[PDB]
């Protein structure tokens, strides 16, 4: 099947929690250039947190 | 002489020379920071904004 298996309840617990420790780095890796107009978690990152 | 409100280029370059898509030094309208200028389409803002 392949190791990226939650499960159906532990998908809509998943899917109202933005960020969860995977939409964190998937946010951080998307501060290369913003892109859309801004992130939080850019300002936050380029500042030592 | 050397006092007065009549200046003669006191005042810095203002160039017009934005260099998008680096990341560079800014004093624009009164605020330092360290960033990028990044071209894009908008039109919220005002002729006074
Ligand atoms: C990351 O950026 C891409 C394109 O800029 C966007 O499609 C995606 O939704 C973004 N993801 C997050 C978690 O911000």
């Amino acid at each position: 099947c392949g190791s990226s298996s939650r499960s159906l309840l532990e998908d809509l617990l998943f899917n109202k929690v933005k960020l969860s420790d995977v939409g964190f780095v998937e946010a951080y890796n998307n501060c290369t250039g913003g892109s859309e107009i801004r992130d939080l978690l850019c300002v936050q990152s380029f500042n030592g947190i | 002489i050397n006092s007065g409100t009549t200046c003669s280029n006191d005042l810095l370059y203002s160039n017009t020379e934005v260099s998008t898509g680096v990341c560079v030094n800014y004093d624009l309208y009164g605020i330092t920071g360290q960033g990028i200028f990044k071209e894009v389409s908008a039109a919220y803002y005002n002729n006074w904004q």
